[PDB]
């Protein structure tokens, strides 16, 4: 088996087909369901696996009370084959309350972080070992991408970060060949804060869209050369912008190397990538709660900033239903590589007091070059009928 | 399996305990049915398992035993009761033997 | 449910026998009806039974070849045929419904006891005519 | 491995042998069971899998209300090996409210319709990946064959319709490569509604024995060319049909060209296959409701529409108990294919209000060229005692 | 993969050390676990696999009651690997009420009766797909061995019977190839009554130690030539009999020829193999019940019918604790063939009233040439406690 | 595949970095999970196996009262890929109530301990097949390591021991080929009582830290000549001791050659290793109970008795939390071979009477060459709240 290089031409894309859902909350009302928050989807050569942090328990079980906390000992990175719900043969693949995870083309990487907030420590497991880690530079919540990352030619590439929430924090990219960690590049251009990047190929290179929870409701792009280890940041032009909070279509405005201060602080994980001059972007319909999701594309959106022309809408998630975190997953295909993405469908607490617990599901659509129609795929649960 | 009876016939006076004997040549468990026949009829079930009455027999027909030694107790023989009585193993093989059968015969003077 | 056997029997040796048990109800459920027979002044004797929905029978090693037990849901009859008569065979037959309703492979007959018998069928064989 | 071509002679076939039964609905009552309806049985070129849509819950669960409902977001394709029930450990391959899957000899297709009912995507996933999509054509419940698809030499035929359930429609043949769809012809020939095809490879061709949900009680034919994309379509001859409702068999009859206009209205999917002039063929016991199952032969009944001379009948399912669809599968043997077929076991609502939940069990036949006996092999669950 | 041709000699045994338990009944108390029955152990050339007739039921679950029953339509083959229990994840093989299975080297044959007691079939099938089935030849619950047949390059032999199982009117050993029905041989010698037979290889032949249900306390021997098909029959000559029931150790008595019409009718199914003029058997400790089991070699006890010289006693399952069928396997070690068995360990009705269900657990033990020491391990589930 | 040699140089170690967490007790809670003791962590050449000894229940099931008892028929080792959790699908791979595995490079062995306490058998099963046996030689609980056994070149030791808990007993070597017993080597050198060895590859030999259960709170060490079958015994020299019971850092001492004979008596299995001159040790944090647990350096421990020279002191689990035994296990890296251990997270009885049972997770860490923060990873079930 060779290493993943990904350099076939990115698939036309009209927009996206649907491809996979969990309905892990429906069963949890009558089945052993692991509780979870931040999955994502990656996939070896042959076949496309979730990936979640669970919360070491069960939906139905005492032990998914105030399952609220991100950060507690009992977190796991829980790995399943796409479309198979977390049940108890489920996999924990290491100890992480944040987590990457990718395929080389030979074997899987998982970048797992755990332990206290001041002094985390992130294990770098290639090919079922432990092979490195590294402690928290900045002594304030080390952190990663909470989906996939990417391997070209060996070199796995992860964006993390440790320092403040809501203020100046330091991040740096990892190159890591085998599990073990080669290279690190701090972060450079004009990114002024950079969260749980969404990262894809785009051979020879790989780019990142991010999360900026403090200056921001544009989203932050991340730039990362494999060969020379060199780093470029900046924003996602488009006047449309991706990140939870926003202003609404009418008033926002975006920045191509600064963040917009509308709505800055605080944010959501999502993505965003380009198709020449313009970008295909997912986002909740709501502009102010993770309420609904929607996909389409900005005319001029990844070089225009002032562009507000969107085509080739989709609801993925009608705009009253919970959506949370969103990621893009790249698969190759026969000739060209294809962008996929998954919506995590967050049910319980905080919004939801029906309930004590707070777990989801996913839903996870691909691009198509071929033709598509409407629908809402949302989680489904009914929360007032089901374990409290 | 041999199935042996006991008394062969039993004289007992109206309104006195009559008492019946059947012993198997291995262990049926409680697997033991007694029946009642008189001459002009077919056999009518007493007992199964080797305690229960079937429907509608009087409660003073009575039935006890296990392994190999069985029996019928009768509390106070009325007319109805002057009959001859069989019991027969039903162990789960065949065949399923009977008793050569105890008449009960009424006692006078 | 009552049983009803056919009419009495007079027979040379050598000779074969039918006699038929129908119930009063519907037509014959899974409980094994079985035959048994008393000889003139003598204990009762099974010979065999048959299971009527699943059409199985089974005999007594005394019968074995001689008799056949034979079932019909449309007549709702058990019919039962005997073979190769004589003074020994001179006897009363009856028709008896088992408690039993099952045969196991492994573990055989559950409750092989009569619940309900027929009237009898008187089967006579002499010699002389 | 190779691409399939099935280009070995049909079996001979006296009748079928009990091959598999999955007790489903007889474990819900003591197990986390999937809710599921529109099975069937695909083979890759060792093991056979049992197909299902799911209806996003488990039996015994507050979901399983209202899943007499046969299209919602939640419904996705569940996918085991047969004979293993659809417990928790089973992969959703896709989002589904109706479906057909394939193996080419290399991997899986599976074609896979979802959202709006006017304006349906069907998803073409192969070898694990979305290759394909297109949307709705006639905006009325674009839908597909809910049993098997045939691929001969690498390109796989999948019959879908779109239009009127009582009326007239819109019936397309996709003829799909590694999931890309290469050509697309109209349903051509004397068949006038074309529903839930149940298709054999009948080399050099593919066979489609089909539900007419609006004029025949007959089964509409299409014989689908696989090297030039040609359509030809008529009815199964034989005076005993095998659609329900149908007429008796002493008033039916039935055409070679046309619908029989005979209880023509609703339907129910079947199979029938040719042998010879002869035909075998599956139906309901009864003509007027989903009860009991018999298979037979029918002498010259493809190539006579007056004959009624049955032979060979079996019962799989008493006409006390309930069936359900019904469909084809072909395995290839040492030297000849055979043809097996599923029955769906219904239970629940709306004929049955013991209970809340609408769900299947399945029982499994295959061709004997040897001897077999008598049974019945219904569903075995009872209702009034298993979870509401 | 090559054929098996088990040409080995058999391995030096001093007795049975302990290899596998499932403890299912005790695991059933809290946990979706199959009812079961007529358990029994066969390996591939990797692995042992586990074996039972399912009742179409987990134990706690409604459709438990009433599990006293051999033979129903929802009866179906269970296959785990060895020590894997039976689990809601277990794939039922066939629709069977009797089996018998075997890996030939290249794959797995299964021998699959069920339908009608008057009018049964049984199904061939090999690799996965129906191969042959023949119909019930003398009308009376056609069944076969509850445990693993043998197959010598390429061809397998099973033991069947029919009617009340008297010899040539009943009994047939058919030879298969590939799942095909190749020859059938009626049964030839002086064994009068043979069923459940538990047969081993012996190159260049197969012998099998069976059940007589009518007229041997002693067990019937059949031997099985696989080239030219000839059979030959008579009994274990050991005047300490394997059968329950029989008479006590002091007054038994055998033949080598004929049964030997102590305690002869009903039965049990276990095993004998020879080892020279020994032989090594296993047996219930109670004479006329299935409790208790042991195992020893009686010296001479293979030709010598006055032979009483036990010596090698293991207690498998203290004389107090439920045992069951049980029955040999074969393992093919490095230079030798090893002889295992297992003991079906039965628990509720008839014989326990706590309970409404039927079922069982197995131990297995394997032959040795090193040593080994004593113990009892029975069933172990406590029927007062767990599901009614 | 070839067999395992180990030879590579020991890797690098600054300390442990977080690996792998089971969360069973908490799982458990909502969930059918095995109750277990005496886990272990061993690798095949790609992947990492947990292994317990399994008490033939389920923790929410009547069968879990009372498996505070160590030894019962119904005990079978369990195993799993490390990170799945023991639900149902767990294969039980042998009967034991005392275990040893490891894999040779080509299969699995598994070392069986089972019987009466007094005439107790170890059962060899290697490649799936049980291939040698041997008996208690000392009549008072023949017992084994309970973590993975060692394999160079195809020869696999085990070290045993049968005799005095507390007092004089017979420990020996077994050297074991493909399953065989080839040796046996009585313990030689200075080790006054030998227990539980927790053994390391340490090529050309294997080296084993072991408990003393009489004499010593300083660890044995029994060296094992892979070759010539020698064996030179001895114990861990550093001032601090890594056994339970034990005397404070202030107040403890040790020899190289003899027990310390201060809270000599009793013990907890757990591990160490050399690193030139000094050691790597774990040990429970509290001196007298299994509470905490903390892994360091000590400087020439392996040399100098008298050093108290502590450095790299980790928390594992924090000093208010159950641990349990730990050991052990060598992980071969692409350039050197790593070391891992686990620790047993015990809870229930019988320190805990919030419950009827008694059961355990466990936590798994590797040795780093990169840097490492700090946290606890305690076992983390509220049983005041769970299944009693
Ligand atoms: C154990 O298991 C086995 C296998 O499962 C069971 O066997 C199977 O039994 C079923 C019974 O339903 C059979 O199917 C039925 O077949 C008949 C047709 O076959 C009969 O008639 C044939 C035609 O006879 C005429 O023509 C020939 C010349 O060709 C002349 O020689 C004749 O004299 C006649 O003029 C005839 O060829 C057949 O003979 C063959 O088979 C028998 C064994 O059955 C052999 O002895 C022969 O040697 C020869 O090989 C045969 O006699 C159909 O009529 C059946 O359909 C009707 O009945 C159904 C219910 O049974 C019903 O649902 C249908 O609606 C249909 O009824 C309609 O038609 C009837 C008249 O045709 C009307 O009376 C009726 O009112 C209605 O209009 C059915 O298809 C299987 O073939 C048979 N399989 C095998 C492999 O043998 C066996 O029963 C089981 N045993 C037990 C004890 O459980
Ligand atoms: C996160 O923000 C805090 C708050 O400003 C930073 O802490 C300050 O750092 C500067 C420079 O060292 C000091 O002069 C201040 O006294 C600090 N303030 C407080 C309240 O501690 C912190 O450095 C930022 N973190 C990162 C990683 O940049
Ligand atoms: C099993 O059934 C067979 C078949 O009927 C019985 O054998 C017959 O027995 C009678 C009396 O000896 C003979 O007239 C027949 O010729 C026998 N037939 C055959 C084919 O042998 C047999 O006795 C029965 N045995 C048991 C124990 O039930
Ligand atoms: C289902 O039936 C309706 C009729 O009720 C079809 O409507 C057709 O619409 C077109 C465009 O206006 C007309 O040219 C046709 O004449 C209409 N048909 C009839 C019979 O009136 C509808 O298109 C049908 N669906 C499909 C897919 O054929
Ligand atoms: C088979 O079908 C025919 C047609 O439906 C039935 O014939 C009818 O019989 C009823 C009385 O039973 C009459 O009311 C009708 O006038 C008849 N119609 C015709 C056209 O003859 C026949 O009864 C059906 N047979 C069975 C057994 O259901
Ligand atoms: C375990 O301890 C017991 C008790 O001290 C030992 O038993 C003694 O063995 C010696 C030597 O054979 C005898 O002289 C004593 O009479 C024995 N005493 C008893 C109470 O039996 C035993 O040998 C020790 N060894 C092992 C391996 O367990
Ligand atoms: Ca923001
Ligand atoms: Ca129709
Ligand atoms: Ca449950
Ligand atoms: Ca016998
Ligand atoms: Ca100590």
């Amino acid at each position: 088996a060779e290493y993943r290089n990904w350099s076939k031409p990115q698939c036309d894309i009209t927009g996206f087909a649907p491809f996979s859902k969990d309905n892990s909350i429906r069963l949890s009302a009558g089945g052993d369901i692991w509780v979870t928050r931040e999955p994502y989807v990656s996939c070896d050569p042959d076949k496309c696996y979730q990936f979640a942090l669970g919360q070491g328990t069960t939906l139905n079980n005492v032990h998914s009370n105030n399952t609220v906390r991100d950060r507690t000992p009992y977190r796991t990175l829980l790995m399943n084959e796409l479309g198979v719900p977390f049940h108890l043969g489920t996999k924990q693949v290491c100890i992480a309350w944040s987590s990457s995870s990718c395929h080389d083309g030979k074997a899987w990487l998982h970048v797992c972080i755990t332990g206290d907030d001041k002094n985390a420590t992130a294990s770098f497991i290639y090919n079922g070992r432990l092979v490195d880690s590294v402690v928290s530079w900045s002594k304030e919540i080390l952190r990663t991408q909470e989906s996939e990352c990417v391997c070209i030619n060996g070199t796995c590439t992860v964006v993390m970060t440790d320092g403040n929430a809501t203020g100046k924090a330091d991040t740096k990219i990892l190159f890591i060949e085998e599990g073990k960690i080669v290279h690190t590049s701090t972060l450079s251009g004009s990114a002024q804060h950079v969260e749980e990047c969404s990262c894809y190929p785009r051979y020879p290179g790989v780019r990142c869209v991010c999360r900026d929870n403090w200056k921001g409701s544009n989203r932050p792009i991340v730039d990362i050369n494999i060969k020379d280890h060199s780093i470029v940041s900046s924003y996602v032009c488009s006047g449309l912008v991706g990140d939870t909070p926003r202003k609404n279509d009418s008033s926002s405005s975006s920045h191509c190397l600064d963040p917009n201060n509308e709505e800055g602080g605080h944010g959501v994980k999502g993505w965003a990538f380009d198709d020449g001059n313009d970008v295909w972007m997912g986002r909740t319909i709501n502009e102010t709660s993770r309420l609904g999701y929607e996909t389409f594309k900005v005319i001029e959106g990844w070089s225009n900033p002032k562009s507000k022309l969107q085509i080739n809408r989709q609801v993925i998630v009608d705009r009253g239903n919970r959506s949370g975190y969103s990621g893009i997953f790249s698969v190759e295909g026969k000739s060209c590589i294809n962008r996929c993405f998954y919506v995590e469908l967050i049910r319980g607490r905080k919004e939801e007091t029906e309930v004590l617990w707070t777990s989801n599901s996913i839903v996870v659509f691909c691009g198509t070059s071929g033709t598509y129609g409407t629908g809402s795929w949302p989680d489904g649960a009914d929360l007032n009928l089901m374990p409290i | 399996i041999v199935m042996t009876q006991s008394p062969a016939t039993l004289s007992v006076s109206p309104g006195e305990r009559a008492t019946l004997s059947c012993r198997a040549s291995q262990s049926v468990g409680s697997s033991l049915v007694w029946y009642q026949q008189k001459p002009g009829q077919a056999p009518r079930l007493l007992i199964y398992g080797a305690s229960t009455r079937a429907t509608g027999v009087p409660a003073r027909f009575s039935g006890s035993g296990s392994g190999t030694e069985f029996t019928l107790t009768i509390s106070s023989l009325q007319s109805e009761d002057f009959a001859v009585y069989y019991c027969q193993h039903y162990n789960n093989w065949p065949p399923w033997t009977f008793g050569q059968g105890t008449k009960v015969e009424i006692k006078r003077t | 449910v009552q049983l009803v056997q056919s009419g009495a029997e007079v027979k040379r040796p050598g000779s074969s026998v039918k006699v038929s048990c129908k119930p009063s109800g519907g037509t014959f459920s899974n409980n094994v009806i079985s035959w048994v027979r008393q000889a003139p002044g003598q204990g009762l004797e099974w010979m065999g039974g048959i299971i009527p929905t699943s059409g199985i029978a089974n005999y007594a090693q005394k019968f074995q070849g001689r008799v056949a037990i034979i079932a019909d849901k449309s007549t709702s009859t058990v019919y039962m045929a005997l073979s190769s008569l004589r003074s020994e065979d001179s006897a009363v037959y009856f028709c008896a419904r088992a408690r039993s309703d099952y045969f196991n492979r492994d573990l055989g007959w559950e409750d092989y006891y009569f619940e309900n018998w027929g009237q009898g069928t008187l089967v006579t064989v002499s010699s002389a005519s």
